């Protein structure tokens, strides 16, 4: 057994930091006190759920977490909140003064003032690990903690964990529920800088969580409620494998070989079925089948792009729930008479198949109705890269006048650290790009 | 995150004095500084305006400023003025004469360093102070000279904190002396240069209001007033309510201002209503949305449609559907997007509130950051050098010590202000 | 439509399916931290000295 | 009212459904870089599909496949046409990696083309414009063999044959009718052509709406047999039809997204 340390930066972080841990609470039987009546190793233990959990002498079970903002509001729901018993104290982290929407705030002036805390932090939670496998960071593109103290505290990282695992689940900005103009800027910022610190990134994009959340939950307008229990479910989906018994992405090592051939190109989407209103009194449930083939409509992928124009380097099926390996090798037989699925040539056509019986647990009084079987597919396609083209598009009208770079420029960046971050940007586009012509 | 207030002379304070009896009844703090409140909205960020005192006593986070004695007078025998601290009331004797040089220069410069003084002792005792808010006229001497004084200080001293104005914009309409347009030149001067974000409130938009919207035939500066209040309880409602977006004056200049100098706003209001004479129908969310936009709902008497909207933020108050307010606010940018920005992609930004203003089930605010804000420039300047050019009324300048090249400068500079703004129109 | 590597235990199973085959130091850091921060302490000084004019 | 925005200003067709789509009064045309429109009658090349449909508050269409080009470029054609099943390795498409017994109108022993414009909606109706066009040779001699309007640079008014006459000459010369004798082929091949691809390029459940107007340029021999030429997915019509086709296409294709029949409804 080797254990995870999840870090989450910033409002979206800590807010999906919060859905994560709940529903990881519910799937595990550990309560709101941390205590879990099924663990008979008191106090210790190398089972799965303690890759994520640690456990007191006092049979505590304490996530492997620490939650950093630069301000004191969200973190401070956590320290009153109805788990707020399963924190240790020092894993809550928070500022004075957050980043003002502004990358150069939250990785330059108040940044530099907190790395040093937050890294000594994460050091007492490594010292607790007899293996440490990596980091699973949780962040916004778009906030100036999400985007800036986040690619610093990556860089450290790299430095001070060599040989560890960095795991991202990233949410790109979406206008419906953004909070800032600049989130472009902030978004090209982070992702240059962090590139080559992060091993493999789940994209979330808010307009894809929030449409989902219309048109298959009937919620009128989406908060962040709504959206963070649906990428919670889909985050416990990705990381089921390391906190349960299996032999399907077990450690962080794995989701590069199975995920990422190439450094680069390392965002794989998420494609999730099925989604249904808690509302719907009478639900004719789906079978194996309809749920894989679900996972080839773009309706259902956390970023919406067209993978029919795009190249597969590799695809997971992550089920839960009943469903046996038979159903799964017809669903996909017919799937691909019926599909365009063009993998890489220098790529097998295949799916690494994942299956954990218990089905998906929903959160008591949530929008998710209970289902009797679930996949999460993540398959690295190029056409993820149009999330890219729409966002650097947005950064090239706004940079062009340079409209708002003097916010930046005015907290110690250097205007050339833009242009800078936009060409390796160009780079990772053209990238993409001949991969999948 | 504390903000400080400062109002200044006569216009400030009494705008000042009807900001704090507007959210302090939206707070539930009564007169004496007691709470009374229904919801739990109102404490939440409380601190943000509000000091604590023993017995759960509420105090504003307000100087109050003049070199003349009798508006402060009025202030403290007004209804809420005992909730003010009585340290914070800072004072001269001899007025200003409406003249910038005095108060900058001469008269107000003696009575600076006591105001920086209490504006020190509220800073202090702050947890982290985000900067400072002022209300004053730009066409007076003390809020206009005396202000712009306080600001250039308060910068030197807090060159890290946001400044952030309520500026009253002269206009013939509503006059009281031929030399205001020179005053209001030397302040947007010092404004271009030391604000972060100020809100234009264009004394002739508020009368062209009363008089042509409310039906009010003869608008006295309370009529005025009550327009300037609900503009100021609007734009600030982010700031003290929490929400989806919990906005401070960073994050505000940030979102609002693509270019330094480039940050003077029109603030919008409706439904618009006159003192006293409360209307008893609702509005539709697409009847506020429409007349937020309305140029006859703005409060700087600049026609939109001569500009571009380089950014928006809008706030919606009271209970309504949130689709309806996105559909609407969508509806207005697809079907006039000729008039925003296309190199600022999604430059409109809505909130919303469920506590409503008093007397309305429903309100719209309105904050732009448009080009078209030139044209108030202009006619400033037009009035500037009528008199400029025959150096007519200068010696009340000239006598304080300040020379014509002082105002050859401050007059340039406004004229670069509106070219600059002229770039972007076209852009 | 090959089958392989098929692994059960009483959570779950896995397997894969093969439909066709193939065809900066801590120093570093720490410099460009700094020298925003003088790029910041800079700017700064000349808001002060103007405002000392 | 509906707002759209034009990136390909050599489209004789889609400047012609600009210019209809101003005169109902209900359009108004936004500049090219302006990113909120309903309709993008978009550039020919590099268009950019990746950043349509993320427009809250606009239903947005586009007047392209993406993807079609499969289609519509001489070696992708033959290529989807050995590969995919439902076209085998095909009685009407000539062998692929010239027709030497053409049908010739008489008078002149002339040799034709024909092109068809079919429409394809967002919907994946496919419309063939019941209006065609042969394309004339002002003599046809083994040992005017290329049938292309330039090429030919006088019979008919410009080298163009429209269906009235060419039936008529089906009538009077080989007994027969135009509907029998080459529009079943045609009709059929159109079918086949666009039923194969269309789990490819569909955009039945995307995020932004696509339809499209093709040329197919179609070979008739002597035994009144149809080949497939080429496949055009930037056709230009010919001026006597262009008022009808376009006007033909804001009906079916743009008004039905934004709110007797000239097309033919291929049924599938
Ligand atoms: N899915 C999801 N997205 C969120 C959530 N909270 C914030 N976001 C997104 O994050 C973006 C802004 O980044 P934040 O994380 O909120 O800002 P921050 O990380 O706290 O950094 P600061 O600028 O200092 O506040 C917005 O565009 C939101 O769409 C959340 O709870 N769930
Ligand atoms: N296999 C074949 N047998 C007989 N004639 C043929 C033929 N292939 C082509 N042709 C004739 O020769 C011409 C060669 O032109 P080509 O087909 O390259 O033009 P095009 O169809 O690309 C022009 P446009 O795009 O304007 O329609 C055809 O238009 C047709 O008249
Ligand atoms: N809207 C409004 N404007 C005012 C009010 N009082 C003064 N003004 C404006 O302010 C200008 C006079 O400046 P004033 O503030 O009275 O001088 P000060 O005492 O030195 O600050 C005039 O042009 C008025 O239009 C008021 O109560 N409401
Ligand atoms: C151009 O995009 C923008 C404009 C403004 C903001 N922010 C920070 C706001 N701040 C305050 Cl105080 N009130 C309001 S009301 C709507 C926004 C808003 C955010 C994005
Ligand atoms: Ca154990
Ligand atoms: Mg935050
Ligand atoms: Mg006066």
């Amino acid at each position: 057994m080797r254990e995870c340390i999840s870090i989450h930066v910033g409002q979206a972080g800590v807010q999906i930091g919060n859905a994560c841990w709940e529903l990881y609470c519910l799937e595990h039987g550990i309560q709101p006190d941390g205590q879990m009546p099924s663990d008979k190793t008191i106090g210790g233990g190398d089972d799965s759920f303690n890759t994520f959990f640690s456990e007191t002498g006092a049979g505590k079970h304490v996530p492997r977490a620490v939650f950093v903002d630069l301000e004191p509001t969200v973190i401070d729901e956590v320290r009153t909140g109805t788990y707020r018993q399963l924190f240790h104290p020092e894993q809550l982290i928070t500022g004075k003064e957050d980043a003002a929407n502004n990358y150069a705030r939250g990785h330059y002036t108040i940044g530099k003032e907190i790395i040093d805390l937050v890294l000594d932090r994460i050091r007492k939670l490594a010292d607790q690990c007899t293996g440490l496998q990596g980091f699973l960071v949780f962040h916004s593109f778009g906030g100036g903690t999400g985007s800036g103290f986040t690619s610093l505290l990556m860089e450290r990282l790299s430095v001070d964990y060599g040989k560890k695992s960095k795991l991202e689940f990233s949410i790109y900005p979406a206008p419906q529920v953004s909070t800032a103009v600049v989130e472009p800027y902030n978004s090209i910022l982070t992702t240059h800088t962090t590139l080559e610190h992060s091993d493999c990134a789940f994209m979330v994009d808010n307009e894809a969580i929030y449409d989902i959340c219309r048109r298959n939950l009937d919620i009128e307008r989406p908060t962040y409620t709504n959206l963070n229990r649906l990428i919670s479910q889909i985050v416990s989906s990705i990381t089921a494998s390391l906190r349960f018994d299996g032999a399907l992405n077990v450690d962080l090592t794995e989701f590069q070989t199975n995920l990422v051939p190439y450094p680069r190109i390392h965002f794989p989407l998420a494609t999730y079925a099925p989604v249904i209103s808690a509302e719907k009194a009478y639900h004719e449930q789906l079978s194996v089948a309809e749920i894989t083939n679900a996972c080839f409509e773009p309706a259902n992928q956390m970023v919406k792009c067209d993978p029919r124009h795009g190249k597969y380097m590799a695809c997971c099926l992550l089920y839960r729930g009943d469903v046996v390996p038979k159903d799964v090798n017809a669903a996909i037989a017919t799937i691909k008479t019926k599909r365009s699925i063009q993998f890489v040539d220098w790529c097998p056509t295949g799916f690494k198949v994942g299956i954990n019986y218990q089905p998906p647990t929903v959160v008591p009084g949530g929008d998710l109705a209970k289902v009797q079987r679930a996949v999460c597919m993540l398959s690295n396609t190029t056409a993820i890269a149009e999330a890219w083209a729409r966002l650097d598009h947005k950064f090239d009208l706004m940079y062009a006048k340079r409209a708002f770079v003097h916010w930046y420029v005015g907290e110690g960046m250097e205007e050339g650290e833009f242009s800078e971050a936009r060409e390796d940007m160009a780079a990772l586009e053209k990238d993409y790009e001949e991969v999948g012509v | 995150r504390e903000i400080v207030h400062i109002q200044a002379g006569q216009c400030g304070n009494q705008i000042g004095a009807k900001f704090w009896e507007v959210i302090s009844d939206e707070h539930g703090i009564d007169p004496t500084g007691s709470y009374h409140g229904d919801s739990d909205l109102q404490l939440e960020r409380i601190n943000v305006y509000y000091n604590e005192a023993t017995g759960n006593k509420y105090v504003p986070r307000a100087i109050l400023v003049d070199l003349e004695p009798g508006t402060m007078d009025s202030v403290r025998s007004g209804p809420f003025g005992q909730i003010f601290r009585p340290d914070n009331f800072v004072f001269g004797q001899s007025g200003a004469g409406n003249n910038w040089a005095k108060g900058h220069y001469t008269e107000g410069a003696e009575l600076v360093d006591s105001v920086l003084d209490v504006v020190r002792k509220e800073s202090e005792s702050c947890d982290c102070l985000q900067g400072f808010q002022l209300t004053h006229s730009l066409g007076g001497g003390t809020g206009s000279g005396m202000g712009t004084l306080l600001i250039s200080k308060i910068r030197e001293e807090y060159p890290d904190r946001i400044m952030n104005t309520f500026s009253v914009m002269p206009s013939p309409k509503v006059s009281d002396t031929v030399v205001e347009p020179y005053n209001a030149t030397l302040s947007v001067h010092q404004l271009v240069e030391n604000t972060d974000e100020t809100y234009c409130i264009d004394n002739e938009a508020l009368y062209d209001i009363c008089f042509r919207t409310l039906k009010l035939t003869t608008p006295t500066y309370g009529d005025l007033n009550h327009l300037v209040s609900a503009t100021m309880s609007g734009v600030t409602t982010c700031l003290r309510f929490p929400g989806q977006l919990n906005a401070d004056l960073r994050k505000l200049a940030v979102n609002m201002v693509p270019f330094p100098r480039l940050h003077f706003f029109m603030p919008g209001f409706a439904p618009l209503t006159s003192r006293g004479s409360q209307q008893y129908r609702a509005l539709t969310v697409p009847e506020l949305t429409q007349q937020m936009f309305d140029s006859k709902n703005m409060m700087a008497a600049c026609d939109p449609r001569h500009g571009r909207y380089l950014t928006v933020a809008a706030i919606f108050r009271g209970r309504m559907s949130m689709k309806e307010v996105d559909e609407q606010m969508l509806n207005v940018q697809n079907k006039n997007s000729s008039y925003f920005v296309e190199w600022i992609p999604n430059n409109v930004k809505t909130a919303v509130c469920d506590i409503p203003p008093r007397g309305l089930k429903m309100s719209a605010t309105f904050i732009g950051n448009s080009t078209a804000i030139q044209e108030l420039f202009k006619r400033i300047s037009e009035q500037f050098t009528a008199m400029f050019r025959r150096k007519a009324f200068l010696h009340w300048y000239t006598g304080e010590g300040m020379d014509e090249m002082e105002f050859t400068e401050a007059e340039s500079n406004m004229n670069d202000l509106v070219s600059e703004y002229q770039q972007y129109q076209d852009a | 439509m090959e089958v392989i590597e098929l692994n059960k235990c009483t959570s779950g199973q896995s397997f894969e399916v093969i439909l066709k085959p193939p065809s900066p130091s801590l120093e570093e850091i720490q410099k460009k931290l700094e020298a925003a921060e003088e790029r910041r302490k800079y700017q700064e000084a000349e808001l002060l000295k103007h405002l000392a004019e | 009212m509906y707002t759209f925005v034009v990136r390909d200003e050599n489209s004789s067709v889609y400047a012609e459904v600009s210019r209809l789509l101003l005169a109902t009064g209900q359009w108004k045309r936004l500049r090219k870089d302006n990113p909120r429109f309903n309709l993008m009658l978009g550039e020919r090349n590099r268009l950019p599909f990746g950043r349509l449909g993320h427009e809250p508050g606009l239903v947005q269409l586009v007047n392209y496949y993406r993807g079609a080009d499969k289609l519509c470029r001489k070696a992708s054609l033959v290529k989807l046409i050995k590969t995919s099943p439902e076209l085998s390795e095909c009685t009407w498409f000539p062998e692929s990696y010239y027709l030497e017994k053409p049908l010739l109108l008489e008078p002149g022993h002339r040799k034709f083309d024909i092109r068809s414009w079919v429409l394809v909606d967002h919907l994946y109706n496919i419309y063939l414009y019941r209006e065609g066009v042969l394309r004339t040779s002002s003599p046809y001699n083994s040992a005017c063999h290329l049938t292309n309007h330039c090429i030919q640079k006088g019979y008919e008014e410009g080298n163009e044959m429209f269906f009235e006459e060419f039936n008529q000459y089906l009538m009077d010369a080989l007994n027969t009718t135009l509907e029998n004798s080459i529009l079943l082929q045609i009709k059929h091949i159109i079918r086949s052509c666009l039923m194969c691809i269309e789990p490819a390029i569909s955009t039945k459940h995307l995020h932004y709406q696509s339809f499209q107007l093709f040329g197919f340029d179609f070979m008739v021999d002597e035994e009144l047999k149809v080949w497939l030429i080429e496949v055009n997915g930037a056709p230009a019509c010919a001026q006597k039809l262009y008022a009808e086709l376009c006007q033909g296409i804001v009906d079916v294709a743009i008004s039905s997204v934004f709110p007797t029949s000239i097309f033919i409804k291929l049924h599938h």
